[PDB]
Formats: structure tokens, sequence, C-alpha cells
């Protein structure tokens, strides 16, 4: 009897209909001449990797896999689905059935067939597969990542790895817009050199391979001219640039106005509409144009319930078919409650797109953002149909947060941030998952102390125990059971971090090594802090002064190190104990 | 230059 393994995203409808079976060492593959070319390739790679040959001639003693779209006429597929259908599902949806030695995948479309294979890939462990009936489809139609942060852009290998990762987690969107790419912004008029164009072609190809919509962004708002011959020429620079990417296979475009001095709302929107008509519509196979206005968070967009000048004019002018993005109530913010999306969706008379600034850390680079999607309302799909996160300049560790973004945007109403966070680490880290949880748990909250605040609080259960300890002490209750419990946690933090330093692969380790060192330091300082509490209780001056110096030494190291972690928990505990 | 906002 075989269990349903960790899946991501959570499929909408899944039932276990049997004990499971082992897939034979050779399979009958059926329907692959007509089935989506990218789905079949994904399936082929997986089979090759897990040592499963494909039969050349049908063999009834071996597992049979049937794959295809609704719109392929393949009856042997409908037979194996057994009354289950993908016909009535939304675009990108699929049906999957494994029972009695047969696996059937039917996509609503090709995107759907590819995603069906991704779920198949997740269900198989050591050749064993549960027997299940699945119908599955996304809540949000556009799901993915906007590479739009400041600082060192992702590398070519970073992006290729990310794209394979998106496909595997059913994220279908990747927006290329790095602030510090000179040709994206600072020098938006200039053509990419030939070798950079070759790297582009590679990313486009890989995107198509993984069903990801590569969105080419451009940010001309610094110095674009709007009127007369200059406006013509500048407009034609957008066309030329977008054309050269179209000609390599790009079918999505974004034009961004964020973080600029010029606030000509009407002219911004006019550029959009013109590009929408002379480019997006003319081409006819190009997806809806994406944008961000110069006012892009509720605070900057709205004043006493009514839109500000720029926003009101921009909403009035911008074409209805154009996707408009906003960051929520602030630039980096705790929540997007339903009522915020309702307000903004109302001003724009449309479904909105989110540019969610988590896990991005360009505003506070000492900390890793390693928590789940948090504070985003689970009914958000009522006003939002396009969801993307802005990641860190650290591609590898961004995967933890993105994993949870895949789940939240695919199956929104079922989303449980703690379960999704745990699953992300479990799926990504393997043997090291438990220890990574211990570390990452202290690194989920982003707070620059002023305008930027978001994410699940740092290790809340520990903070609760710490708070509880100060209560037991100031009301002189017997604290000794909690003190042993707490020595264990501090020991554990140190044990786990030492294990990660020793065993994490380079690709993860070179992103978090300074923060590991930081949490070990703080754990050691928490330990001395308890020694301080215990020695004060035991009226032992020798032990108290010795522990105190050690506690201050650890805090001094953390205060002056670039790495920042557990500010309000592991760090604060030491500060609290020195009073 | 290095990040958004203030
Ligand atoms: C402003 O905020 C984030 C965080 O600094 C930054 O990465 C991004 O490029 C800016 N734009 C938007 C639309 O949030």
């Amino acid at each position: 009897q075989v269990l349903v393994p960790n899946l991501n995203p959570t499929p909408e409808n899944l039932e276990v209909v049997g004990d499971g079976f082992k897939i034979t060492s050779s399979i009958n593959l059926v329907g692959e001449e007509e089935a989506d070319e990218n789905a079949v390739n994904a399936l082929r790679e997986f089979l090759t990797a897990n040592n499963i040959e494909i039969n050349s001639e049908n063999d009834p003693n071996s597992t049979t896999l049937i794959i295809g779209e609704v719109d392929d006429d393949i009856p042997e597929l409908d037979e194996a689905l057994n009354g289950t259908t993908a016909e009535n599902l939304k675009e990108e949806g699929y049906a999957l059935v494994s029972n009695d030695g047969k696996i059937a995948i039917e996509g609503k479309d090709g995107d759907g067939t590819f995603y069906g294979v991704q779920t198949f890939k997740q269900l198989v462990k050591e050749s064993n597969i549960p027997e299940v009936n699945i119908t599955d489809y996304p809540t949000v139609s556009a799901r993915g990542i906007v590479e739009g942060f400041y600082g060192t852009p992702w590398t070519h290998q970073d992006r290729l790895d990310q794209i394979k990762f998106y496909g595997e987690n059913k994220l279908n969107t990747y927006i290329y817009a790095p602030k510090d790419d000179p040709y994206h912004r600072e020098k938006w008029r200039e053509p990419y050199p030939e070798s950079e164009m070759q790297r582009m072609q590679e990313l486009i190809n890989a995107s198509a391979e993984n069903k990801v919509d590569f969105v080419f962004g451009i940010s001309p708002g610094i110095d674009i001219r709007f009127d007369g011959d200059a406006g013509e020429e500048d407009f034609n620079h957008l066309i030329t640039k977008a054309e050269s990417l179209y000609d390599m296979g790009v079918r999505s475009f974004a034009i961004y106005w964020d973080n600029i001095q010029d606030k000509s709302a009407a002219k911004h929107a006019q550029v959009l509409n013109r590009f929408n008509e002379e480019f997006v519509k003319a081409k006819g196979d190009v997806k809806p144009l994406i944008t961000v206005p110069t006012e892009y968070d509720t605070g900057a967009m709205v004043s006493n319930g009514q839109p500000r000048a720029y926003t009101r004019i921009f909403a009035e002018t911008v074409d209805p078919s154009i996707e408009v993005m906003w960051t929520g109530p602030g630039v980096v913010t705790n929540e997007i409650p339903l009522s915020d999306a309702q307000l903004i969706s109302g001003i724009y008379d449309r479904n909105m797109a989110v540019w969610w600034n988590y896990p991005v850390t360009d505003y506070f680079k000492g900390k890793l953002a390693l928590g789940p999607m948090h504070g985003l309302d689970k009914g958000l799909n009522q006003y939002v149909d396009f969801f993307t996160v802005n990641p860190m300049e650290h591609a590898e560790l961004s995967k933890i947060s993105i994993h949870t973004a895949a789940d939240y945007s695919w199956n929104m109403d079922n989303y449980d941030y703690d379960k999704a966070w745990n699953r992300a680490i479990d799926m990504l880290y393997g043997d090291l998952a438990e220890d990574m949880k211990v570390f990452a748990n202290h690194s989920t909250r982003m707070d620059n102390k002023t305008w930027a605040k978001s994410g699940r609080e740092d290790a809340p259960e520990l903070r609760a125990k710490m708070d509880e300890l100060w209560n037991k002490l100031s009301s002189k209750e017997d604290a000794s059971a909690l003190i042993e419990e707490l020595y264990g946690e501090f020991a554990r933090m140190e044990e786990a971090c030492n294990n990660l330093k020793a065993n994490l692969p380079e690709v993860a380790l070179e992103e978090c090594s300074r923060q590991l060192d930081e949490l070990i330091t703080l754990a050691q300082g928490d330990k001395a802090s308890l020694d301080m509490i215990v020695a004060q209780l035991n009226e032992d001056t020798e032990a108290y002064e010795s522990a105190k110096e050690i506690a201050q030494n650890k805090l001094n190291t953390a205060l002056s190190s670039f790495a920042v972690i557990s500010e309000k928990v592991a760090q604060s505990f030491i500060q609290e104990a020195l009073s | 230059v290095a990040h958004s906002g203030a």
C-alpha cells in the first residue's frame, strides 16, 4: 500500500482509489505522437532518469501510460480515464488517473498536459505510484516571478535553473525586468549586444520548454520623451527593442513606470495604449501588455478613499486589456486584505495583478527572506488574476518562498502557510530538511524599522516561551522546567546550523553561510543569557559576571556583523537579559 | 538606486 507523497501545488481534487502499484521497468507509451511536445519531453526525461525504458511494441505485462489533450482524438485515453474528464476544466487544467496498472493524463490544453506530467513526476517514488483520480486546475491564471529587484541581476545559469523550477511547480510566468540591467532601464534605447541576445534566445527556448511565459520588460520612464519627433523616435525605440525579442520567440511584454521622477499619467498611459495597438494587437499572438504605474501601492495611489491625481488619470486612460500591477497597501507590507484589492480593482474597473515584494531583500540585504507567502487574503482571486513575487538576488534560497507562492496561486482557498512552508523545505532539502527548518524558522520576518515590513514573524513558538519565561520570573514562579526546555532549543539551533554548514551543497551554502554563523552566535548568546538568569537565581556572582560578559560578547558580534537574523527573537532575548 | 521607497 503506497501513500500520496508531498505534492506541490496541492491538486484541487484528489482521491485514493486503490492500494497503489509498482510501475514495471518498461512501459507502453500511448498517444505521444499527438500529445503536447513539451509534456512528452518532460515525461521522457523523467523516465530516462528513473531507468524506465519505453516498449517498442505493446506488451500487456507492463504498465501503460496514456497521455494527450482533450482536443486530440484518442479514445484509448477516454477509456482509461473512466468517466473522469478534463473537458469541463479551466485552461491549464488536467485530469490524471492511475488504477489497475494504467496511468492516464488528459490536459484541458497542452499547458495542462505538461502540468499533468509534473504531478505524475511528484507522485512516483522508487517506481511506486499511488492509485488516484485527480482533476486539477489553477485558481489564478498568471502565476510566477518578476525579476525586478535592485542589485546584482540573476546570472544566465540562475535563470535557466529557475525556469526548470517554475515548470515543475506549475508557475507559468517569468518577467525579465532587473533594475540594474543597463539595457532594461538606465540605457533602455540601446540594443542588446549579440552575445546577450544569444543568452536571451536560450532563456526563451527553456521557457517554452517549461510552459513559462517569458515576459520581456522595459523601463523607459527615466528619460523617454512623449511629444513631437522626439516622442516618435522614443516610441519607435520601444518598438525596435520589443521587436528584436519578438523575433526570438517572446510573446509577452511589460512596460514599467515605477520609481521615476516624471509623473505625466496621461502620457504614460498613452504610450501603453499605442504599443497595445501598434504592437500587441497587430501581432495577434501576443499576450496582454503588462504595466506598473508610477504610483503603485495603495498609500501612493489613494488618499481618503479616493484616487490621487496620477492614479485617477492613469486609470481613466489606460486600456482595459492591459494588466496593471500593484504591490498592495504599501511597497513592502504585511497584508493584502480583500478590501485593498477591492478598492484598487474598483479604481481600475478590472482584475488586478500583484507585484509582491517578498522575498526580495534589496532594501535590507543582511537578511534572508525564507518564509512562506503570508498576509495575502485567500479570497484574493476575486479581484486579482495575475500573481508574481519579486525574489531575492539569491536565486537558490528564493526557491523556498516561491515554492509556497506556487501553492498559494494555484490552489488559493486551501492554502495553509505553515503546511506549505514545511512542505517547501521538505521537498527542497531532503535529508537536511529538519535542520533547515530550524534555521529558516528564524529568518522569515523582514523589517527595515521604517517603511518596509512583511512576512511571518520569526520563530513565534520560541518567542512565546521567552515571553512566558519573563512572566514566570517577575511573578517569582518556578521557572526551572522552562529553562531546561529552552537550553534544548538553543543547543538545537547551534547543532542544526553546524550541520547545515557541513552538509549543504555549495549552491545553497554560498547564499546563507554568514547567516548560519550569525544564528550560531545568537544561540550561544541565548545560552549565556539563561546561565545569567540561573546564576542570579542561585545568587552566584562569579557565574553571573562570567555569563554576562559572554552574552555581551555574542551580542556585540551580531550587532556589528553584516548578517542579520532573528532580530526580535534570538537577538532580542540577549538584549532583554541585559537589564 | 539601491531599493524602492524612502
Ligand atoms: C520597489 O520595491 C522593491 C523593493 O525595494 C524593488 O525591488 C522594486 O524594484 C520597486 N518596484 C516595485 C514596483 O515594487
